[PDB]
């Protein structure tokens, strides 16, 4: 009946962090999405600007 | 999970890095401004109607 | 030396004939061509560089708050008298704080 | 030794190999998951001990 | 350097040899509706941007 | 009894500085990757220099 104290305060102390694991990857995805939107636009701005069109 | 968000901060700042620069110029920086159109002086007699 | 007198004089004489080869109307747009597809290059390598600038100031920001947390478990240890592990708190803090020195002096010079 | 410096050698490119393989939005779900399913088994090994101190 | 300036020397001729190939009646047209699907596709991708600023 | 204190003092030792090592690759590796930037900018900088279009 110490063991059973040391384990209870060890298994409260786990979901306590999975709490916070759980928010932080709905921020980080949302992150992850956006730059990559961005990176398709800066390559699209980029090939466009490599025909010149209006030079030719 | 350490070790996957700082795969994801590496990515924003690759992101945003190549953006903020590409937002100087000339062409850029002159298109945020409204009167940029360079047809003030026919709109100004415009106008005069 | 006189075999560097010989080397400059044959050196000169192909770096003349090279030089009158280059027709002007044609090099005279390629030399405008090449200067601006050198600036493309350029962004890119500077661009690589801010993308780092952002990022050691965000590893700043966690090891100056990371060691606050050991600085209250330290405290919260010496009301427990467990001077043992207040010791070992502390040794955690001190590395977090001589290495966040170390992203002061690269942010700056970025 | 010789041997354990070319030993570590060849068993960090093979671990470098593997990380960049993990796709971040991916693995950092199932980390999760993982990380739940452990709380489950470990609840049962409590309580199959708990049994035994009121026993 | 001098195999730059070998270098510039035949890859302006080659330019050249290019440029007098354009005929002028067909590629300046040609320019303008490369110049407006461009237009498409950067439609798309601000568009995909927004989504997101809305989220 | 005395060889077991010896041997626990020694496995506490240990892992202090596992703690030390793992904070200070983080900074190392970021070192590192700056580091190799700059030298790819030194090197674009001076190639571009050698071919000296504005003298031409």
């Amino acid at each position: 009946r110490t063991m059973s104290e040391n384990l209870r305060r060890n298994l409260a102390a786990l979901e306590a962090k999975i709490s916070e694991a759980k928010t932080k990857k709905n921020m980080l995805q949302a992150r992850a999405k956006a730059a990559k939107a961005n990176a398709e636009l800066q390559q699209t701005l980029a090939a466009a600007a490599a025909a010149a069109a209006a030079a030719a | 999970f350490e070790r996957m968000e700082n795969k994801v901060l590496d990515m924003e700042a690759t992101s945003q890095a190549a953006g903020e620069l590409a937002g100087f110029g000339i062409e850029n920086q002159f298109a945020q401004l409204e009167a940029s159109s360079g047809v003030e002086d026919e709109l100004a007699a415009l106008k005069a109607s | 030396g006189l075999f560097d007198r010989l080397g400059r004089v044959v050196r000169a004489n192909l770096n003349d004939l090279v030089s009158k080869a280059e027709d002007p109307e044609k090099v005279l747009e390629q030399a405008v061509i090449d200067m601006q597809e050198d600036l493309v290059q350029l962004r890119q390598a500077v661009a690589r560089t801010i993308a780092e600038e952002k990022r050691t100031e965000q590893r700043l920001n966690q090891d100056t708050q990371e060691a606050k947390k050991w600085e209250d478990r330290a405290k919260l240890a010496l009301t427990n008298g467990e001077e043992n592990l207040a010791r070992e708190a502390l040794a955690r803090k001190k590395s977090l704080t001589d290495t966040a020195a170390a992203y002061q002096t690269q942010l700056a010079q970025q």
